[PDB]
Parts: structure tokens; sequence; C-alpha cells
């Protein structure tokens, strides 16, 4: 039970640490060329939903 | 007997608007009564003293109908809109003259079949963006339809596209998409 | 014509029609529902919009859903084909025995019979219950109410009346389960098929069951009593039969009306009830009567909320009943069953010219001793039994013997009590209370008078001690 | 069958975290 | 490992973007959001707000839709986007909820991960009718001596646990949940019973301590805890009994048997009164709405015993009602008494005297009665019920009875042993064979020489001797299903031997 709770405590802090690391890394990594590509994909997906009727 | 409106408008202000629409479509003055009502509403917005005068409950209704009549002769309103505003001042209903006009605008927009579209983007764009967005929005149109497009800018959605229709809505934006992904991270295990 | 749903708020649905409005109390049928959803028109709101009450659940209803006008009120099957069958508020069979194939239908909304079509004759209906047969006798053809709270015993009392009266009855019976337990409906249904009152094999059934229970929406619970009336009205009028109508319980009709009235946009009445409490009850209760064409003996269990007899729904029901049987919780906590209050139950046939001089004098003598006991009980509670030596102690001793002797074991309560059920003839009842009033049994212990029917079983129980 | 670019970016951040964590000997 | 789970959760949570019919919040306040739009929305359909809160479309009106918010109304502002879920209000159901603590919407709150349920069931399903039901004939073993003998509960019954505050209402309900471990561990699946504990308006610490008690006693493996505590919104406390009932109706409709506890329905009526008063509905008795009876009646009627053509399953309800100063004549308790199949009344006066559980024997009713208990228990508890009634009649003569008759003294002495017999410690439910043997010894006169202060110690030691030295007696009782006069003589001899061996 001690090893299980130690593993659970280490798993919980690693999950919390990787969550805030991913949030900070995703927010700090914003590029305009990828933003325009995602904008074009959103327009194409909107056009695909209009066709799907 | 009243002619059915293209869309249902609710409230007492919508009841007056449907009554005016039915009377104007039984005759052939649908386009005329829309033109002077828009010009009347533009006149009230451009001159706030008129709006405060009509909405004043202290003033007698004779002064209101004289002021309405004096400002409606310049509009060349003939029979329907003059009787409509006379009915509004006969009751105590001209306090929401903007309400009935806005409701009447909503009826006539659906008369032409126009559907309001609201597209929100993080940054403004044209040329390649506007060309494909018009065609994508036109794909939702049944025959006999028009697009009223309103473009908005908001940096709170990071990027992506938040496009809305008259009753339908999608949230294909970067800010909401990373939000549910982070929610999936916290609820993973 | 064809309407469309405008607003759905609980059990109340607003439907707007285009050409012609259906009249009030007309039945409307919603189209896109796999089971039948029936709307009953209640009022016209203006602008060709009617406000209706749904007879089933309103979940899954959208605004603009098409609603068809049937052109008539709720019509339910009536006749011999309903005997042995269970039907709901709208006449659909819920016994899983197929459709009710009949050519006769009747609207659940009907006018009460006029003043000319009234029967003034009153004859005593002997039950076999000593407290009922002595103090508040039931009339053979008349309205009987069973007032009581929760758990004081009204279902048991009305099941004993079915066991005693309805088994040996030359006619038809109708049971209207109105806002009660579905378990009790299953118990009563299997009791009928076991006692032979309902025959699943041939057409010798004698009782029709109509059930709208406490799991039903307020629209169904406020109209299922009318469906039981309509079956009983057909038997009285179109066949000239003498009909028994057991309603359990009629308070749920009024209670469901108050729940709908909150959504009908009415200013609430006293204790939050509907403004039309007395008029809706009066319209329903005046249809349950004996006319010159036929007779209806109605027994109606009446729930009182918070054990309050001054509540508007039981108070207005008191004037609709020939005989009232008020069940008390204080008597039930003393172990006296049935817990009928002797000083709160009336009959309207407790007359020397109807039930006899000796029956009337014994009943008035019993009530006089019990009223004297209630006056002395405040001295007994605080000070004690030391009062007036011989005189008041004899009053207390006789009254406590009478209170024990009013109790009686029921045949329907034999399962959970162990005491065998007793059916006591009314001659033995008045003889038994005359012996107690004359002082012939003052030497017996008062335990011997408890839970034994005849007075010969009292002396046999005393000798056993 | 094109995948979401945010999903690909999230997978890259997971791989970047895993490479840096293994280069740090399991430390935060 | 953790990276792989994190990656598969990202890939598995595809957005699946599509256009949804939406509305706009007009006004939010008092737990009711008025929403402009949603033309094709259904009545009682679940919605989603932009903040993630769910809501139920209560009022459909021509201009707006009134939505009951399942959460705090500080997360909703005017002008928000309200999306249709497309489905009437429903919760996850299944065996994946066993061992899990959830809220009123079915979302897990114990932090053990998501719920892998593949089925959902509406919370507003109507109760079964006359035909699919059948009589209640299978026993519900609460493990309590005073309950299982004097107020016997069956499978498919609604038994009310009513009393004042801090009288043991939760203790009875939790011990009934714990007691089913002996049936769930066995291979006889017809006696297996799943449990649903619904906590309405309680403290969240109290619910956590209950879950700890169920986890220590291993009773959590077959228990679902639906929690809508005192910090939760009134719509959540209103919805939670129906959510738990739907989870219990999964077992009822699939041939299994479930027990559900509503702790307590008096707090759900308070939450529903709050919703009704904030909706401007006309208050009635004690400011309650007129449909507060239909609030509990439509809930409890779903607890039923099904016929063999419907799988033979059942749902057993144990509603809890808290009275004020022992007033069972109040509005809400009288409503539930008129719904349920009998009540178990707990007394404050008996609780102060050390009698635990403080069950009022004379005021506890089981409308099902002896039809749903074993032959051995029914044969013995029938005699104990008569003897307790005899002791109750002559209890008034014990106040001044300095000189009393031998028959009356025997009745008083027997009743004292029987009253001390029904006492039972908390969290120790008893098997039905142990209950039958102990009640049989106290009802035949074996304890007339044993002092009433040593009955509980005699209960442990004599049962241990039976479980060790005279197991053939239990085998004969289990085979016969009752107590034979030959076994009565053998039990007389081993009692005399045991009392002589303890002291002589
Ligand atoms: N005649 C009787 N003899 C013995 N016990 C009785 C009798 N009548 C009632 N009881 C007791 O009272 C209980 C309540 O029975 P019953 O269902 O008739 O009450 P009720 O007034 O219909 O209550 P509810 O409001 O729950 O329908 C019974 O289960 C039984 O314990
Ligand atoms: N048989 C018993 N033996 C010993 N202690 C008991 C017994 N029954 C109850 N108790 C104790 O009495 C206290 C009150 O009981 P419990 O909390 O179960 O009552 P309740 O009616 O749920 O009160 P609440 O108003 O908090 O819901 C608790 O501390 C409990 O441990
Ligand atoms: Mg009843
Ligand atoms: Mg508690």
């Amino acid at each position: 039970d001690y090893h299980l709770e130690t593993e659970r405590a280490q798993r919980q802090i690693k999950q919390k640490n990787m969550v805030d690391w991913i949030v900070r890394n995703v927010m700090k990594s914003i590029t305009p060329e990828q933003e325009r590509l995602m904008l074009s994909k959103c327009i194409s997906d909107l056009k695909a939903m209009s066709i799907k009727a | 007997q009243l002619v059915k409106a293209p869309i249902q408008v609710f409230g007492i202000e919508g009841r007056y608007a449907t009554a005016l629409y039915s009377a104007a479509v039984k005759q052939k003055k649908l386009e005329a009564v829309e033109k002077d009502l828009v010009q009347l509403n533009a006149s009230l917005k451009k001159f706030p003293r008129l709006g405060e005068l009509l909405k004043n409950p202290t003033l007698s209704r004779q002064l209101k109908k004289d002021a309405i009549g004096s400002m409606l002769k310049e509009q060349k309103a003939v029979d329907l809109t003059s009787n409509f505003l006379d009915l509004l001042t006969e009751n105590n209903r001209l306090k929401m003259v903007d309400g009935v006009i806005n409701a009447f605008k909503t009826i006539m927009a659906a008369h032409r079949g126009e559907v309001i579209c609201e597209v929100t983007s993080a940054k403004p764009l044209d040329e390649a963006a506007r060309k494909d967005l018009e065609v994508a929005l036109k794909g939702f149109l049944k025959p006999g339809q028009n697009i009223k497009l309103t473009l908005k800018t908001d940096p709170a959605i990071i990027g992506g596209l938040v496009v809305s229709i008259g009753d339908r809505f999608v949230d294909m934006s970067i800010g909401t998409k990373i939000k549910r992904y982070t929610a999936a991270l916290k609820t993973a295990v | 014509s064809n309407g469309q749903i405008t607003a759905v708020i609980g059990a109340v649905v607003d439907v707007q029609f285009e050409d012609q409005l259906p009249p009030i109390l007309n039945a409307l049928e919603v189209q896109g529902r796999s089971p039948r959803l029936i709307l009953e028109v209640a009022q016209h709101l203006g602008e060709n919009t009617v406000r209706t009450i749904a007879m089933d659940g309103t979940e899954g209803l959208v605004r603009g859903q098409n609603v068809l006008d049937t052109g008539a009120p709720i019509k339910i099957p009536v006749g011999p084909e309903t005997l042995g069958r269970i039907m709901n508020v709208i006449g659909e069979p819920i016994d899983e025995r197929g459709p009710i194939v009949t050519d006769k239908f009747a609207a659940i909304h009907a006018d009460a019979p006029e003043f000319v079509e009234m029967s003034v004759q009153q004859e005593i209906l002997v039950t076999g219950i000593k407290v009922v047969d002595l103090l508040a006798p039931y009339a053979k053809g008349g309205k009987i109410g069973l007032f009581g709270g929760a758990g004081v015993g009204k279902t048991v009392l009305i099941m004993e009346l079915i066991n005693n009266v309805a088994k040996a009855h030359g006619g038809y019976s109708v049971f209207a389960g109105v806002g009660e337990r579905t378990r009790e409906g299953n118990d009563l249904y299997h009791e009928m098929i076991e006692s032979g009152v309902i025959s699943l094999k041939d057409k010798t059934s004698k009782v029709a069951l109509v059930y709208g229970q406490m799991n039903e929406p307020p629209g169904a619970r406020a109209r299922v009593a009318l469906t039981g009336l309509t079956v009983a009205e057909y038997f009285r009028d179109q066949e000239g039969q003498d009909v028994l109508l057991f309603i359990d319980n009629i308070f749920r009709f009024t209670q469901a009306g108050s729940e709908v009235s909150a959504l009908l946009g009415r200013i609430p009445s006293a204790v939050g009830y509907q403004p039309t409490l007395a008029t809706d009850m009066g319209t329903m209760q005046e249809r349950i009567t004996t006319t010159k064409k036929g007779s209806i003996t109605s027994v109606q269990a009446i729930y009182v909320p918070a054990d309050d007899l001054t509540d508007p729904a039981p108070a207005t029901t008191f004037a609709h009943l020939d005989a009232t049987t008020v069940l008390s919780r204080a008597i039930a906590e003393l172990g006296i069953y049935p817990a009928v209050d002797p000083l709160d139950s009336t009959s309207r046939i407790l007359d020397p010219n109807i039930i006899g001089e000796e029956h009337y004098n014994i009943a008035r003598g019993v009530q006089k001793i019990l009223q004297d006991y209630k006056s002395l009980q405040d001295i007994i509670a605080i000070l004690g039994m030391d009062e007036l030596s011989e005189e008041d102690k004899l009053i207390v001793s006789r009254a406590r013997k009478i209170q024990r002797f009013l109790s009686q074991p029921f045949q329907v309560a034999e399962v959970f009590t162990g005491h065998a059920g007793k059916l006591v003839p009314i001659k033995d009842t008045i003889k038994g209370f005359k012996m107690i009033l004359n002082g012939e049994l003052d030497h017996l212990p008062e335990v011997a008078f408890y839970m034994v029917g005849p007075i010969e079983e009292v002396v046999a129980k005393a000798e056993k001690i | 069958k094109a995948v979401d670019p945010i999903q690909k970016l999230f997978l890259d951040k997971i791989k970047e975290y895993d490479q840096k964590s293994k280069a740090a000997g399991g430390k935060l | 490992e953790i990276s792989a789970v994190l990656e598969e959760k990202i890939l598995g949570a595809a957005p699946k973007e599509n256009l949804e019919e939406t509305g706009r919040v007009l006004s939010i306040g008092d737990g009711i959001a008025r929403v402009y739009g949603l033309k094709n929305i259904q009545a009682e359909e679940m919605v989603e707000f932009s903040s993630g809160l769910k809501g139920m479309a209560l009022n459909l009106e021509p201009d707006n839709v009134g939505i009951v918010v399942f959460g705090n109304d500080k997360h909703i502002k005017e002008g928000d986007i309200v999306k249709r879920t497309g489905a009437i209000v429903d919760v996850p159901v299944g065996e994946e909820l066993l061992g899990r603590v959830v809220d009123a919407l079915g979302n897990p709150i114990d932090g053990k991960g998501p719920i892998g349920s593949k089925t959902r069931q509406r919370v507003g399903v109507k109760a079964p009718g006359i035909i699919p039901r059948v009589s209640v004939r299978e026993p519900m073993q609460t493990g309590m001596k005073a309950v299982d003998s004097l107020v016997p509960i069956g499978r498919g019954q609604r038994e009310l646990i009513i009393g004042d505050r801090q009288t043991g209402k939760t203790a009875i309900a939790i011990d009934a949940i714990i007691n089913q471990k002996r049936f769930n561990d066995a291979q006889d699946e017809k006696k297996k019973l799943y449990c649903v504990y619904v906590a309405i308006g309680q403290k969240r610490s109290t619910v956590a301590q209950i879950v700890k008690r169920l986890t220590d006693t291993d009773a959590m493996r077959y228990t679902i805890v639906v929690s809508a505590t005192a910090s939760d919104a009134a719509p959540l406390q209103y919805l939670a009994p129906y959510s738990g009932c739907a989870m219990g109706e999964f077992f009822r409709d699939n041939g299994k048997h479930a027990l559900i506890i509503y702790d307590d329905l008096s707090k759900q009526a308070v939450a529903y009164r709050q919703m009704s008063l904030l909706l401007r509905r006309p208050p009635g008795r004690e400011a309650y709405p007129g449909d507060v009876f239909y609030l509990h009646s439509r809930l409890l009627e779903r607890a039923a015993k099904m016929s063999e053509s419907n799988g033979g399953g059942s749902l057993t309800a144990l509603p809890v009602i808290e009275t004020q100063a022992g007033d069972v004549s109040a509005y809400i308790p009288t409503n539930v008494i008129s719904i349920t199949d009998g009540q178990i009344f707990l007394e404050t006066e008996l609780f102060y005297k050390g009698i635990r559980p403080a069950i009022n024997v004379g005021l506890s009713v089981s409308r099902v009665g002896s039809a749903a208990q074993t032959r051995a228990m029914k044969q013995v508890a029938g005699s104990m019920k008569l003897e307790l009634a005899q002791y109750r009649e002559v209890a008034a003569f014990a106040q001044f009875g300095s000189d009393l008759d031998a028959s009356t003294q025997q009745l008083l002495s027997r009743g004292v042993r029987l009253t001390e017999l029904l006492k039972q410690g908390q969290y120790v439910p008893m098997a039905i064979e142990d209950q039958v043997a102990i009640i049989y010894c106290g009802v035949r006169g074996h304890l007339d020489k044993v002092e009433p202060s040593k009955i509980t110690k005699f209960e442990k030691e004599f049962s241990q001797h039976i479980k060790t030295s005279h197991r053939d007696i239990l085998d004969t009782i289990a085979k016969e299903g009752q107590i034979s006069p030959d076994t009565d003589a053998k039990l007389k001899k081993v009692v005399t031997d045991f009392l002589s061996t303890f002291q002589a």
C-alpha cells in the first residue's frame, strides 16, 4: 500500500506538471503561417458542412 | 383574416408589426411602407429630440400626432404608415416606436428570405478569405435565399473561425479547441 | 381543424388553430407521438389559441407540432365489454388483454341529472361493521365518504366494503383508482380474479376497473375519476342497474386540479387551492347519484392533508355525502381498528323512522357516553381516576368498554393481524351495545371487549381469562 | 483523413515533454 | 505509460464539429435562465451552456424557453450560447457505476476517472403499470433484528425511514447496504442485491465518511453513490433522486435486484420548494407547491417488483424523512406515508435512553408484512410481536406495581428481555440465521433467568457455541426452513447445557 500510494502521488504530480507545461508550451508556440493554415482548414470544413446536407 | 407573416414575432410590439405587415400585403404597399419606416427610424436616430418628445408621457397625444404628422408629410407617407402612427399615438404605444419598427424590419428580412450570418475571426482578412467564405456560406442556402454577413474581430478566441447562422452555430476556434483538450488532459486519469 | 403547439409548461399545453377553434372540453390528439397523447381544451386564450391539459407526459413536445381536433370530448368505452377489464383515463385497455371491442362510447364530461330525476327513498345498507352499522349507517343508494389521514386505514376499510357488500351484490361494480398506489391496483386486480368477481375465462365478470394512479401526470389524475363515473353512469342509465362505485381516493382529483390550476394562470385560492375547487367538485359529485332510472351506491375514500378536516378539499366534500365515516389517527394509535371517530361520523339516515327506535336510541346512547368520556378525559389526564366515586368511574368504565367493542377484526386485515375476520349482523350489534349500556357487562374486563365481533365472543373471551 | 493540427501540436508537446523529462532523469 | 494514456485521451477526444441549433440567454437569475431561440427544442430536453453547465428546458413559451440550470447561475451570463443536446434529460446507467461516486448528472466526483457506460436512461420515465408488477414475496435483509422481525421489508417495497434528526436513519440505511455483502459474495445470483445511495442536501464530509465506511467493509463493490450535497444547487438536489432511481431501474429491468435509499426526501422537497418559489408558483401548505406530492409519488412508484415476463427484477426504495419534534402529522411526512408501503419510525425519547436502533415498535408499519420473510423468521417474530404487544399493555402497571401478579410479572420480565434483544450495535448487521436463533431464545423463555444487562454478551457467546459445536442444528433448520419440535427439544437442551456451563 505504501508503494501504491507513492506511485499514485508521483503519478499525480507528474500529471499536474505535464499539464501546465503543455498549456504554457502550446500558448507560447503561435505562428502566423500555421494560423493561416488553420483558418483555411476551418473555411474548408465550413464549406464541407454546407455541402453535407 | 390576416396574412401569415414569414416569421413569428412575439410581444405586443410584434403584434403591431404583423398587423402592419398584413395590411400592407393585402394592398400593394409593402415596399413603400418599409421605405418610410426605415427613413422615419433614421430620422428619429438622427434627431434624438424627436424621440424624447414622442416618448414623453406628459405631453398630450394631440401634440404627438401633430408632431408625427408634421414629420411624416416630408416622408411622403400616404395611408398605411400615417394610420399606423395614429394608432400608436391613440394608444399609449408610441413609447416603443423603435420596437415596432425593429420588429417590422425582422418580418421584411424574412420576406426576402435573408438569413443573418455572423462570422467571428481573430484578425480581419479579405481576398482569399472573403471569396471562400461567401461560397461556403452560400452552400447552406436553400433556393430563394440571401446572405446578410456581419464580420467581427475578437482576440479572445486566439484564432480559428466562429461562424453563426440564424439558428445554428459552431465554435471551430483555437481557443475553445485547446480548452476542451486541456479539459481532456485534466480528466484523463 | 389542425392546430400547432404554441407553449408547453408542465401538463398545460397551448395550441393555436388556424380556421376554427375546438370547443372547451374537446379532446385533441398530438400527431408525432408513438403512444396516444390526448389534450383536453380548458379555455380560449384569444388570438385563436386554446389552453389545454395533457392526459399524459408532455416531454418530447416541440413548439409547432401538429395537433388534431377530434371534434368531441374524451370518449371512453362503456357497457358489458368493460367488465373485468382495466382502462386508463382515455379508455385504453391497460390489462394487456387486447382491445375493448364495443359499439358504445360516452364522453367523460356529462351534465348532472336534473332535479326531476331524483330519488328520495332511503334504505339502510347493512355492512357488517359494528361502528358503521350502529352510529353512521350507510344508505342503500347514496354517497358514502371515508375521511382519514395517511395510514389511519381507508384502503383497508374500502377493501372490507368490497369484500362484504360487493361480493353479495345483485348488480355491477366500478372501481376508480384515483391517484393511489399501483401496487394496490395490482393487489385488488388479483383479488378480483381470485374471488371470481373478474372472470378471465368467460363473460361473468361483475366489476369494471379504471385506474389513474399517483405516477400519472396531473391531467390524468384530475380526469380518471370522470372515467369511472362514465362507466357507472352507463350502467345506471342505459341498463337500469344498481351500481357500486368505489373511488380511492377522491382527494387526488381535487389535488391534481390545484396542480394544473397553477399553470392555468389563475389567482390562487385559500391554502393555495384552485379558485374553482367547489365548482369542479360539485360538477363531479352531482353526477354520482341515484336517479329514477337506476341507483348508484358510491363509497369514496377521502384523504385529508396533515390530518386537517378544516382543509378546503375535505371540508367541501362533507356536504356531498349522505353518510360520512371520519377515521382518526388518535383512535388508530390506541389499537382500535377500524379507527372510526364515533363523534364525527354522520349518516343522514340516523332517524327513528328509518332505522327504528331501538337502533336510534342505542346509537344516541353510545354517543352520549362517549361524549361524556371526552369531557371527563381532561380530569383523568391531569388529576387521575379519582372523580365522583361510583358515578364518573362507571361512565369511564362503560365508555372504555364501548370503545373496545367498536373495534372489529376485518377479513381483509386477517393477513397482517392474525385475528379472524368477523361479519356481525346489525341485530347482534345493537344487542351487544344495549348490553353494555344497560350495565349487564360491568363485571367483565375491558380487554374482553377488544377485537371481537359478537357480544357472545366478548363473554367467551372473558371466561377464557 | 487529415488530422487536427491542434491535435498534432498537442502530440508534439507531449513528445517534447517526454524527451526533456527523460533527459532530466525523470525530474519535473 | 502515463504518456500513452495522455496521448490516447487526446486522440480519443475528437471535437466532431458540426452546426448545432442554439439559443441566446435573455436573463439569468434565481436558478432560471430565459433563452431566446431553440425553435425545435423538446420539453424537458437537456441543454448545454457555453460554460459547460447543463440545463433542462422546463417552460416552452412562444418567445423564450425557461431553462432549469443544473449548477450555480454565476457561470451563466446574458447573451451566452445555449446548445441543444438533442435528448431528453438522462443519466448514464449500467454496472460501470458500481464503486463510483457521482453527482446528480452522473458525472464522477471521486476522481477515479471516467465512466465507461454504454447506456443511458431517462430520469423522467413513468412507473410500471398494473400488469408488469407482481406481489412482493422476496425478503429484503437489512441485517437489523428489530427491522427484519417486526417491520419486514420485501424486494420491490417502499419502506419509509422516518424520525427526528440524529436518530439513526442513516445508520439503518447504511447497515442495510453493508448487510448485502454476504449475498453478493455468494454464487446465488437471485439473492444478490445492488445498492444505490442518494445523498440529498447532506454535508459533503458526511458523504465522504459514508463512502469510507462502505469501502472499509467492502460494500462499495455493489454500491452507487449519487451525491447532491448542501453546497449544490437546488435543481441538482431535485434531480438526484431521479438520477439514482434511473440507475436502480437499470437493475430492475435487467432481471437483477436493486435497493435505493433517498437520504433524505425532506431535503429534496425543500430544494423543490426553492425552485417553485423562484418560479413564482403559488405556495400552499408550509409554502410548498401543490405538486410536492407528485414530486415524491412519481419517484417512489418506480420502485416495484416485476413479473417473470419482465425478467423478475425489482427495485426497493428506502426514503428518509426528517420530522420536527416527532411530528409525523406534518405536510411532507404525511405525503410520503401515503405513498410508501409502511414506515419505520425512530423515536428521540428511545434514542436518549440508549435504545439503538430507536425503532418505535407500535408505530412501525410494514404493509407487505409477513408475505416477504422466511418461514423461520415469520414463525418466531409472530410470537414476539404478540408478546411485545402484551408487554405494551401491562407497561402502565409497572410504574406503581409494588405488588403485582405472577402472570403480569412474567409479561413484564419477558418484554424487558425482548426489548434488550432488539438492541444492536452500529455497522454490525446480522445474518438471518443468527437473528432467528437469538429471537427464538428470547421468545421461548430461555432468557428469563439471564439478566437483561448480560443479553448482548450471551448473544455473542451462545451463537459462537452454536456456530462451533452444534452446527447440525443449523443444517437441520436450513434444510427444513423452519423449527421442528424435535429441534425445539434439542435447542432446549443445549441452552440448558450452555447456561449451566457458564455458571452453576
Ligand atoms: N381494519 C384494520 N385492521 C388492522 N390494521 C389496520 C386496519 N386499517 C388499517 N390498518 C393499519 O393501517 C395501515 C394503513 O392501511 P391503509 O392502506 O388502509 O391506510 P390509508 O388510509 O389508505 O393510507 P394511505 O394514505 O397510505 O393510502 C395498514 O397497513 C394496517 O397496518
Ligand atoms: N445502533 C447504533 N449503535 C450505536 N450508535 C448508533 C446506532 N445507531 C445510530 N448510532 C449513532 O447515532 C448517531 C446518529 O445516527 P445517524 O447519524 O445515523 O442519524 P441520522 O438520522 O442520519 O442523523 P442526521 O440528522 O445527521 O441525518 C451517529 O453518531 C451514529 O453513529
Ligand atoms: Mg389508501
Ligand atoms: Mg442522516
